[PDB]
DNA sequence: CTAGTTGATCTCATATTTCATTCCTACTCAGGAGAAGGAGCAGAGCG
RNA sequence: AUCGAGAGGA
DNA sequence: CGCTCTGCTCCTTCTCCCATCCTCTCGATGGCTATGAGATCAACTAG
């Protein structure tokens, strides 16, 4: 169904024949001269890659990117690189910022040669994120016959060594690209899947291969609530499925483990998860920063304690008495949107900043910050919000954005992206809102000297990501972060949930 | 008592001497059969004609 | 304790309030024994369209579609009711004053 | 003619769990009339 | 608005 | 004359329907999730 009908259909049906088959757009923008069969020839012959662990004896990894990791990548590889050999999985826990791709790759290079893995090989993660790898994997090691798997006609039209995908393309048709021929596998951040019960979760059990590896960011500590979903892919024949989690470990652990005001202790539940856990040793990789983080300052925080005006206090009660919620019944639009709306009582109200304790501590803080010179960052999860808080510093107060104000809006690509990171780090900026999503995304704010929290996600792990980046290794001064907490305000009820997951 | 029931016992007298009237039966709580006087004063203790 | 009762007050201050609102004195959800015969509100035109409250009787119904036997006057209703004062049609017999 | 850039629209992951249960009729008159369906019975031919 | 409920008129 | 079979009579249960037209008043109640972010596609535009 298009407007121009049948005869734009027959456009239409000419490019999906060509997708399906070869399409002359994408085999000059996508195919010809990018490490496929044809153009190895002339690639390898800058990498034809010798490897040191089936040439030389006592070798494990070859010395062209063994050379490029880093000493505690070369352990680890190694370690990943045993893993294959006994037949097993495990988790790449190595901690953000210090390099895994290149970890997989140095293993993968010795996999084809030491290992004789002649086969496919299957890396998932974001598609600019593959736009690196994609160049990293060429780059690197196109002994292993490359092959890029993006889109559905065309990049399964390529049925051949080394398979790069995304997360995206997944959904776009893994349910075709099953079990296709694949001798090793690994995902990106499992916590791109994290979710027990998404669609992610169940393509990625279906992603069944020989050996399957996922990298991530984080520690098997106690996150449990959401590798047992991962698990089902790294684990599935050394601790089983989320499924059998849910009746093995999470029956005890939900019953106690939550202070349970009867007859139950957390520790039984505790004990329930250490079971689980504590199988994990030999399987669990982690490269920590304390041999690397050798130049960065305290990570400081803490929660500011904001009290309610009489006009606010007010209204988010009245909200309350006369909505009558309860009857309308629980989980009801207005009901839900009461959750939010007893917190947009200081974020927004519709209304001067007068009217607003958080609005009074934002602009005190920054006038502050202001006369001391010092950068700022101001931390928002949400663009209705975004745009009240600059209509604060603009209409209501201009002199705030007058402090040197920048915010990225997410419909600006990398190249702009990239340079709004920037503009912040150097002088030429002093004042920026960010969101967790593009703390992921990688936005280092390091030239931030104080940051104001006007309203964060509802998980203090999540808070970390967006202030890790503000952290990174090499930053010269110190950050601390301001918590803005209303009292009294369905925030505090917000601050102890999200803490509850914490705790 | 804060219940009432207003609720009803039924005596049937059985239509003519000829046949069915025979009989008197009463419809009682909860109880699936029609039960004739006798069976009930058996019941009640009541045992001589 | 001090919370279960609140949840009761408004009940029961509502809940009765409701009831007789929409005249009718069951469940509320379908058909609850309605009493909408016995719910209505005062017709105020004059002194007596009071008085006609006060004397009228709600009267059980014999559905639609039946009068005499019950409505035709017997004569245990002499010196209780005033014959005369009787509404005409649906409401021939159905509804009494005494 | 075509490559670049940027707006439009559609579809998607990562935190609150929250919380129990809802409850019985009390039962009142409620009908008319005629079809449809089963159940038992009685007698006729058969063994 | 959409039902429901109640009264009056022919 | 019993066996059997069948047709005959009775009983029981089920199912659907309440004139036409008009006028006013009351009233209750509805009316219940997300969230922007990201990515890819189309459209315009300039070299």
């Amino acid at each position: 169904l298009r407007f121009r009908g049948q005869p734009g259909e027959a456009k239409d049906d000419g490019d999906e024949l060509y997708y399906q088959e070869r399409l002359k757009k994408w085999v000059k923008q996508r195919s010809c001269g990018s490490q496929r069969s044809s153009d190895l020839p002339e690639w390898r012959r800058p990498h034809p890659n010798i490897p040191d662990a089936k040439l030389n004896s006592q070798f494990k990894i070859p010395g062209e990117i063994y050379s490029l990791l880093f000493n505690y990548q070369k352990t680890c590889v190694q370690w990943l690189y045993e893993l294959y050999q006994q037949n097993c999985g495990g988790i790449i826990g190595d901690e953000m910022g210090l390099g895994k791709t290149i970890q997989v790759i140095a293993f993968i290079a010795a996999l084809h040669h030491s290992g004789l893995l002649t086969g496919p090989v299957l890396i998932v993660c974001p598609a600019t994120v593959m736009k690196q790898w994609c160049n990293e994997f060429q780059h690197w090691w196109p002994p292993l016959r490359t092959v890029i798997l993006h889109s559905m006609g065309s990049g399964m039209a390529s049925d051949q060594h080394i398979l790069i995908t995304t997360y995206v393309g997944l959904r776009i048709h893994s349910d075709k690209l099953l079990k296709v021929k694949w001798q090793y596998a690994v995902l990106d951040e499992g916590h791109k899947i994290r979710n027990p019960d998404s669609e992610i979760s169940l393509t990625c059990k279906k992603l069944k291969t020989h050996n399957r590896i996922i990298l991530s960011g984080t520690p098997i500590q106690n996150n449990l609530t959401e590798l047992w979903s991962l698990f089902d892919f790294i684990f599935p024949g050394k601790l089983g499925t989320l499924p059998v989690f849910q009746q093995q470990f999470v029956i005890p652990i939900n019953i106690g483990g939550y202070a349970n005001a009867t007859n139950i202790q957390v520790q039984t539940g505790y004990k329930c998860a250490v079971a689980l856990r504590d199988l994990i040793s030999p399987y669990l990789l982690r490269r920590v920063k304390a041999d690397v983080a050798k130049d960065l300052p305290q990570k400081k925080e803490m929660v500011l304690f904001c009290k309610l005006t009489k006009y606010q206090r007010s209204k988010y009660l009245e909200f309350l008495h006369s909505s009558d919620l309860n009857q309308i019944q629980n989980g009801k639009r207005n009901v839900l949107f009461g959750i939010d709306i007893l917190r947009k009582i200081c974020n927004h109200p519709d209304g001067d900043p007068k009217r607003s304790g958080k609005m009074q501590v934002v602009k005190q803080l920054l006038l502050l910050w202001h006369k001391q010179g010092y950068k700022a960052l101001l931390f928002t999860q949400s663009r209705q919000m975004l745009d009240i808080l600059e209509e604060f510093i603009s209409t209501k107060d201009p002199d705030l954005s007058h402090l040197n104000y920048l915010r990225m809006d997410g419909t600006t690509n990398i190249k702009g992206r990239q340079s709004l990171v920037d503009r912040f780090n150097n002088e030429s900026f002093d004042v920026f809102l960010l969101t967790t999503r593009v703390g992921g995304l990688g936005v280092n704010l390091t030239g931030a000297n104080r940051i104001i929290i006007f309203d964060p996600d509802w998980n203090p792990s999540t808070d970390m990501q967006a202030r890790e980046r503000a952290w990174r290794i090499g930053q010269k001064r110190e950050v601390s972060i301001y918590r803005l907490m209303v009292g009294g305000s369905i925030e505090e009820k917000i601050y102890h949930r999200q803490i509850f997951k914490q705790f | 008592k804060g219940s009432r029931f207003i609720s009803t016992l039924q005596v049937k007298l059985y239509g003519r001497e000829g046949s069915s009237a025979r009989t008197i039966k009463a419809t009682l709580p909860y109880i699936k059969q029609d039960i004739p006087i006798v069976i009930i004063f058996r019941a009640l203790g009541i045992i001589p004609d | 304790f001090n919370m279960k009762l609140a949840i009761n007050a408004k009940t029961i201050t509502s809940g009765l309030k409701y009831a007789l609102a929409t005249g009718n004195w069951g469940e509320q959800k379908k058909a609850m024994s309605s009493r909408a015969g016995v719910s209505q509100v005062l017709n105020r035109y004059t002194y007596s369209s009071t008085l006609s409250h006060l004397r009228r009787t709600n009267t059980p119904i014999g559905r639609d579609g039946k009068l005499a036997k019950p409505r035709q006057l017997h004569n245990t209703h002499w010196g209780l009711v005033c014959p005369a004062e009787t509404p005409e049609g649906q409401a021939c017999g159905l509804v009494k004053n005494l």
